[PDB]
């Protein structure tokens, strides 16, 4: 029985899921089927995905909407050849640490004082489910600096260069106090301060 | 130093491996009874310093009928 | 929030306390909570950090559950008088390693957090 | 005239008394222990003894606690109450100050410069913030400008230094939590020189 591709979902800041899997590497081409439940609650019945995803004119994945969601209750997802049903699969999945929150937006820079820069931003986000990676560099630096930042989303920087061009970035992770996610999400739109 | 056989908790057995000094074992709860959450089934051989002799932890275990 | 997540700050030390230690007691473990009976599984899980406390012998983690414990109440004594019903006793629960136990621990108080 | 107290985040209390054998008298409201130290001169109108709760990283009161503090001073064959506090330990935090300053790396302009912190509550996780100042040759501590990290940092890169200069270096530290709450006492500070 030929192993079935593994299903990776990811929850985009708790709107929606994509559950996606490799098309490819299959010998004869085929529309997988996904099945999804939760475990207890009031949601362990089976539901044929209602939004399939196609890459190459066959299913590559699925889509779930917010109310599908259920982030503490574990998430099962079922993948199966129709052509050989023997190949099938089941895997159980804890959405609170698949989390992809978007981009943190809206960057701004304020001179706490001299040489003193104090950078902010938002989330279109629950604050405190998020923890974050503030990233700044010159256009003479090899590669950036960072610094952590919790829940707090605020980031001091207390010695700047004036005759240098600053970049800054930052980028959000559902960690750790309402999940436990490893990945991160994309890096915010950058800005600048000073110039050469 | 050994400990002598441990004194028996209701509804409870024990099979120890060793009635050695510090040896740790464990009460097991009897069939149709499971081990009262907040409790320990854990018993030791310490020894008791003021009379060099060495005795079983009493171990906190209630085993209550299975729900 | 407040209390639990310091909540999460003990449960996160006794993870790393425990590690240099030989626990090997089976514990009382919801790993799938009903938010029906979400309450009923935290109080389980607070119960069944006695163990731990007791079967340790260490300080450290003593004075921990002991203030994890203290926390977690006062903020279940905050959540009204909202009493639970069907919900299974601590005993029906799955029995498992400390590591799978704390894991499920962190798992719920999470929830409570969001 | 005044009885203040704060606590260390883990198992002290300091306490400083104005206003003939005194005392401060620890009761909490819901820990099995008592404590007490015999208040000290540390001027002519003032007293001040340290609370020991435990060993110095244990983690002894909680922000459930509450601690009743009572200044009593012996006059006769009587005690006498002076002062009296119902303590809500997290609403008064001091930290000791930051400790282990060390240069990570100088060179002729800039300088990175790293530091620990002591007994400090797991509790706070990254919910901190620390001030930092630096010593100029011609000049004096006041006037030495007050750098802000907004953030858990626990280092700091000097910029726009000038070079076979010798500078001295200190930072403290705060949690964000708690109305009375104030800063470190500045950590001892850390002599260093940019290469020439
Ligand atoms: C989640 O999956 C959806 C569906 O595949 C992705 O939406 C697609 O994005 C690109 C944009 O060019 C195109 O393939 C389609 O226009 C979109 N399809 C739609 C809207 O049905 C979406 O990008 C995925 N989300 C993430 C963050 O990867
Ligand atoms: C100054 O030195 C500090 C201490 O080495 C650096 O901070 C470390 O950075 C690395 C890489 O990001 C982290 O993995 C460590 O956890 C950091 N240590 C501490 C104590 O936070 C810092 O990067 C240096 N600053 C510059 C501008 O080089
Ligand atoms: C996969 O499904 C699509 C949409 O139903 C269909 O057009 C296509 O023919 C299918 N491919 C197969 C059966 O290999
Ligand atoms: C970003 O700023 C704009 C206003 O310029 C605002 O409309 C939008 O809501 C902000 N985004 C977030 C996540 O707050």
């Amino acid at each position: 029985p030929l192993p079935l591709p593994e299903v990776q979902c990811f929850v985009f800041n708790v709107e929606y899921m994509n559950c996606t899997w490799q098309s490819s590497s299959e010998p004869q081409p085929t529309n997988l089927t996904l099945h999804y439940w939760y475990k207890n609650s009031d949601n362990d019945k089976v539901q044929k995905c209602s939004h399939y995803l196609f890459s190459e004119e066959i299913t590559s994945g699925c889509q779930l909407q917010k109310k599908e969601i259920h982030l503490y209750q574990t998430f099962v997802v079922q993948l199966q050849d129709p052509r050989e049903p023997r190949r099938q699969a089941t895997q159980m999945l804890k959405l609170q640490n698949l989390v992809i929150p978007w981009a943190p937006e809206n960057l701004t820079l304020h001179k706490l004082s001299e040489s003193q820069l104090e950078l902010n931003w938002n989330n279109r986000f629950l604050n405190h489910c998020l923890e974050h990676l503030v990233q700044y560099r010159t256009d003479w630096d090899h590669s950036w600096t960072e610094q952590s930042v919790d829940y707090r989303h605020k980031f001091s920087l207390p010695s700047v260069d004036g005759q240098k061009r600053y970049t800054f970035r930052v980028r959000s992770r559902f960690n750790p106090l309402c999940g436990s996610a490893q990945h991160w999400s994309e890096w915010s739109h950058p800005i600048h301060w000073g110039s050469n | 130093i050994t400990c002598p056989p441990p004194m028996s908790v209701e509804h409870a057995d024990i099979w120890v491996k060793s009635y050695s000094l510090y040896s740790r074992e464990r009460y097991i709860c009897n069939s149709g009874f499971k081990r009262k959450a907040g409790t320990s089934s854990l018993t030791e051989c310490v020894l008791n310093k003021a009379t060099n002799v060495a005795h079983w932890t009493t171990p906190s275990l209630k085993c209550i009928r299975d729900p | 929030m407040g209390n639990w997540v310091n909540v999460i700050s003990d449960l996160k030390k006794i993870e790393d306390l425990i590690q240099s230690m030989h626990i090997d007691a089976t514990l009382y473990t919801e790993s799938d909570v009903h938010p029906s009976c979400k309450v009923t599984a935290m109080k389980c899980f607070l119960l069944e950090l006695q163990v731990i406390s007791l079967e340790s012998g260490d300080a450290s983690i003593h004075d921990t559950v002991e203030n994890l414990i203290i926390l977690a109440n006062n903020s279940l004594s905050s959540n009204g008088n909202v009493t639970e019903s069907g919900c299974k006793e601590c005993e029906e629960l799955e029995e498992k390693n400390i590591k799978e136990f704390l894991q499920s621990f962190v798992h719920i108080v999470q929830m409570f957090i969001n | 005239s005044q009885f203040t107290c704060f606590y260390n985040s883990r198992a002290q209390i300091s306490c400083v008394w104005s206003q003939t054998s005194c005392q401060v008298h620890a009761w909490p409201d819901r820990r099995r222990w008592q404590q007490t130290c015999e208040l000290l001169p540390v001027s002519q109108a003032s007293w001040a003894c340290n609370l020991i709760l435990g060993a110095p990283d244990s983690q002894k009161l909680t922000t459930v606690d509450i601690v009743t503090l009572r200044v009593l001073c012996r006059e006769g064959v009587r005690w006498r109450v002076m002062a009296i506090q119902d303590f809500k330990p997290f609403e008064n935090l001091r930290l000791m100050a930051p400790i282990s300053l060390q240069v990570v790396h100088v060179e002729t302009h800039r300088c990175n410069i790293s530091w620990e912190i002591s007994q400090a509550s797991h509790y706070f996780e990254r919910h901190l913030e620390f001030e930092a100042r630096t010593l100029s040759p011609g000049h004096t501590w006041e006037e030495a400008p007050l750098l802000t990290l907004k953030q858990k940092q626990e280092w700091i890169c000097l910029e726009t230094l000038t070079p076979d200069t010798q500078y001295e270096f200190q930072v403290r530290v705060k949690p964000l939590q708690g109305e009375f709450t104030t800063w470190s006492p500045w950590s001892q500070p850390l002599a260093f020189r940019t290469k020439p």
